[PDB]
């Protein structure tokens, strides 16, 4: 279902890791793109990242494993649903709704938390109506194209 | 009482990684669609080497899946 040209973008995308070209994206990899674009990721953080991906088991990622994860990105039915999972756990009516000052609250308080611009950049991308609540379900259906 | 006391505490292990979810959910989506990107350097960046931008949105991807998969883990 992906045209050829995608497919020699996520190619050359694959071969920026790559750098060896010897077809798998070791830690080393992986770990030397990401801090050159000036993130710093733990060892652990790259073996996790890796590992969700590695179908085979031997640690690495190869192509035919980096095409899947970049053509399905969120559009998978088992992100939809957890997704909307998070958004329940700061739901406490059940309705479906949060109210934008309480998304607010937690995207800026809670994991790694959003900077004022990003959320400010969440809330208008999700269009509030009456009180001030939120349809999270709309907002999930919106993330995964 | 404390049958209702510590299923909060339960339900609070799982605030952070839901946060975390939308969080890594979010960052992801506004890969292409936020004003960081709509500037004249990153639209040469992108015209010179797109491959810069699809590196960035994989290692989004790669990150998404861990918090997925972490706040699966506290169900
Ligand atoms: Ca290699």
């Amino acid at each position: 279902q992906l045209t050829e040209e995608q497919i020699a973008e996520f190619k050359e995308a694959f071969s920026l890791f790559d750098k060896d070209g010897d077809g798998t994206i070791t830690t080393k990899e992986l770990g030397t793109v990401m801090r050159s674009l000036g993130q710093n990721p733990t060892e652990a953080e790259l073996q996790d990242m890796i590992n969700e991906v590695d179908a085979d088991g031997n640690g690495t990622i190869d192509f035919p494993e980096f095409l899947t994860m970049m053509a399905r990105k969120m559009k998978d039915t088992d992100s939809e649903e957890e997704i909307r999972e998070a958004f329940r756990v700061f739901d406490k009516d059940g309705n479906g709704y949060i109210s934008a000052a309480e998304l607010r609250h937690v995207m800026t308080n809670l994991g790694e938390k959003l900077t004022d611009e990003e959320v400010d950049e969440m809330i208008r991308e999700a269009d509030i109506d009456g009180d001030g609540q939120v349809n999270y379900e709309e907002f999930v259906q919106m993330m995964t194209a | 009482k404390v049958q209702e006391q510590h299923r909060q505490k339960h339900f609070e292990k799982r605030r952070m990684p839901a946060a975390n979810l939308i969080q890594a959910a979010w960052r992801l989506y506004s890969t292409d669609m936020s004003r960081a990107y709509l500037t004249a350097t990153w639209y040469k960046l992108d015209d010179i080497m797109p491959a810069v931008k699809t590196v960035i949105r994989s290692i989004r991807i790669l990150k998404f899946l861990v918090a997925k998969r972490k706040f699966k883990e506290t169900l």
